[PDB]
């Protein structure tokens, strides 16, 4: 159901969005580096692999939606082979 | 859009927290 192109760009999201964690959480006015990437695979494969919980708003506030992204892609995927 | 405006929530939240 999908193209070549369409895995290498959606493979690179979840390492560039996972980076933006980091970021958000050396400057919060308690996560480390090495369970950002965990957390960010983790919810698109829907497995459960230690603990990735966030905090602060904004680092948070990213994690609102990343889940829901899960959502829609592997919602589509079924819709396909219906198709 | 929404890490768009994730930024601004930071930034808020910190200068907010700063006074």
């Amino acid at each position: 159901p999908f193209q070549s192109t369409l895995w290498l760009l959606v493979g690179l999201s979840v390492h560039v969005v996972a980076v933006m964690l980091y970021l958000l959480d050396r400057f919060s006015p308690a996560l480390t580096l090495s369970s950002a990437m965990w957390f960010s695979w983790g919810v698109l494969l829907n497995s459960g692999i230690g603990e990735g919980a966030p905090r602060s708003f904004s680092a948070r506030i990213l994690g609102m939606v990343w889940a829901g992204f899960a959502m829609i892609i592997v919602a589509s995927y079924t819709a396909n082979l219906a198709a | 859009a929404a890490m768009a405006l994730s930024l601004i929530t930071f930034i808020s939240e910190h200068l907010f927290y700063w006074q």
